């Protein structure tokens, strides 16, 4: 349907690689392992 | 539409157009609306995809 004027002047936005669900994973991983492990 | 060219999508607008209307234009001066030189209806003009 209708999304815009920026869109539909040939001005796309692309979606990133890294969605936000997975960005966040990637950061619990890393707390994990901080609070596991430490610097180590 | 009498003589305004165009390719898109005319589908059924809420717009309220005054009597002295005919036509709408958004920020980058393309047709957004249209009326209708006969049944005086206006449509809502979008590019195809
Ligand atoms: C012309 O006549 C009527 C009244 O103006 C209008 O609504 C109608 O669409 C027109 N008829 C056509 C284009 O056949």
């Amino acid at each position: 349907d209708l999304i815009c004027a920026q869109k539909f002047n040939g001005l796309t936005v692309l979606p990133p690689l890294l969605t936000d669900e997975m960005i966040a994973q990637y950061t619990s991983a890393l707390l994990a392992g901080t609070i596991c492990s430490g610097w180590t | 539409f009498n003589g305004l060219t165009g390719t898109g999508v005319l589908t059924e607008s809420n717009k309220k157009f005054l009597p002295f209307q005919q036509f709408g234009r958004d920020i980058a001066d393309t047709t957004d609306a249209v009326r209708d030189p006969q049944t005086l209806e206006i449509l809502d003009i979008t590019p195809c995809s």
